[PDB]
């Protein structure tokens, strides 16, 4: 497992944003061309050359070689490459990559105050109540981890939101480790917090416990080589 | 951009620029390209359910994410 984060301390230069739409496909550069906000195009962008720049590097290729498809609820793939499981997420300033021989979901969501109505209307009865347990001081942070470590879930099974988040239950202990409540039945699957940025919660859903202990920062300049 | 056409695409676009901090969101905007991702969408379908006791399944906004589409889900129901 490898996990890659792209921290946007600043927006791609417009020499930049042309480069990297150099290395995509004609759709995904339309794709980017339809986004109403700069920000969503550039994060969308650097996920794709992420995903580009690990995965050409592991197989000796050029970063334009490689051909996306994605199955049915979305999860993109690289068709050629069945062995070379990858997940991308991207919110704020942050753009991380997780990648695995086996499938990987990954998420981090920037926090911001909410009402605890959409844990209250989607998530389980279980992870609503220990909700209510936090002290108002942590609700708001705890909502995100809870957010993030589902989420990562449903990205590595694939499936997304069609998989209703009420379905089972994740809990983050106070010693910092993760369980999931899956009919299992389910196959072996672990879920890892990373604080990279205290704006920010993160998950990395695996099939395995062999976590990095920390992620691998990336550089424009490294990804525009 | 096409203007909202009835009572349920201008409420939807109202609820939308809301959620997104966006106006002025024609109804064949997708949701997803003009600043929607999945946390959002959970309050576009918290706000449905809100106005219209209608139940907004996650993978219908997501499958025709444009106000019209969902305009036409929410009227027939
Ligand atoms: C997958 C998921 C929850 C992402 O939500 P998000 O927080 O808005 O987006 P994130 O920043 O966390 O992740 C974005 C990336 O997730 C990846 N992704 C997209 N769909 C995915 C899926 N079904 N499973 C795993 N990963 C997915 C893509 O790499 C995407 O990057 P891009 O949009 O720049 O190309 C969300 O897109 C989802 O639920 N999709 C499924 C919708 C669905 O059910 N469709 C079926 C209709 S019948
Ligand atoms: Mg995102
Ligand atoms: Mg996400």
């Amino acid at each position: 497992m490898k996990i890659y984060g792209i921290y946007m301390d600043r927006p791609l230069s417009q020499e930049e944003n042309e480069r990297f739409m150099t290395f995509i496909s004609p759709e995904k550069r339309e794709k980017c061309r339809r986004f109403y906000h700069k920000e969503d195009a550039h994060r969308t962008l650097l996920g794709d050359v992420l995903v580009r720049s690990v995965i050409s590097r592991q197989y000796q290729l050029d970063k334009s070689d490689i051909r996306f498809s994605t199955q049915e609820y979305g999860k993109p793939c690289i068709p050629d490459l069945p062995d070379a499981h990858f997940n991308i997420s991207h919110s704020g300033r942050w753009v991380i990559g997780a990648f695995d021989s086996q499938p990987i979901g990954i998420d981090i969501e920037k926090t911001k105050p909410i009402s605890l109505e959409i844990a209250k209307r989607f998530f389980s009865k279980t992870e609503y109540s220990d909700l209510l347990a936090k002290d108002k001081d942590e609700q708001t942070d705890y909502f995100y981890h809870l957010w993030s470590m589902k989420e990562s879930f449903i990205k590595q099974e694939g499936k997304g939101l069609s998989l209703p988040l009420d379905s089972f239950s994740v809990r983050l202990h106070q010693d910092g480790q993760v369980s999931i409540e899956l009919p299992d039945s389910h196959s072996p699957c672990y879920i890892k917090t990373y604080e990279v940025d205290p704006g920010y919660k993160m998950a990395v859903c695996a099939a395995h416990p062999d976590f990095p202990e920390d992620i691998t920062m990336v550089s424009y300049e490294e990804l525009l080589r | 951009y096409v203007a909202p056409t009835n009572a349920v695409e201008s409420k939807l676009a109202e609820i939308w620029e809301r959620v997104l901090g966006v106006s002025g969101i024609g109804i064949l905007d997708n949701f997803f390209q003009i600043g929607g991702h999945a946390l959002k969408a959970m309050a576009v379908a918290a706000q449905v359910h809100r106005e219209y006791q209608v139940e907004l399944p996650l993978k219908v906004l997501f499958a025709q994410p444009t106000i019209k589409a969902l305009a036409q889900y929410v009227a027939t129901r």
